[PDB]
């Protein structure tokens, strides 16, 4: 089921960001998430995020974790 | 070198310290995290 793939990535993407912001919504985390399924490196993926969310600066170690999160749907 | 604090960090340093200046950069930094936020939350 490979939907349910995308399901826990996103899971655990605003699982990282609760531990960042405290809060915690679906549509922040699938719109990032959203912006690495094409990348192939978390700076690709960092260059996407500061186009919708570059007001953010995101420490270094969140944005890893969550390309992280993300790249554990290749198994 | 604030932007890397985590989230129960800041917490617990607002809900416990005394450090005037930290304090006040703690909330201020914890604003500014749930600033942004609002900010794109508005829009989306």
């Amino acid at each position: 089921h490979m939907s349910e793939a995308k399901a826990k990535a996103i899971g655990k993407v605003d699982d990282l960001l609760e531990l960042y912001m405290g809060i915690r919504d679906i549509d922040l985390a699938t719109t990032m998430f959203e912006a690495g399924k094409d990348k192939s490196n978390p700076d690709e993926f960092a260059v996407a995020l500061d186009e919708t969310l570059g007001d953010f600066a995101f420490p270094d170690e969140f944005l890893f974790d969550v390309w992280g999160a993300i790249s554990d749907m290749k198994q | 070198d604030l932007s890397k604090w985590k989230y129960a960090e800041l917490r617990d340093t607002i809900n416990t310290s005394c450090d005037i200046e930290l304090l006040a950069a703690c909330r201020e930094e914890f604003h500014r995290r749930l600033k942004v936020y609002h900010a794109w939350k508005s829009k989306n």
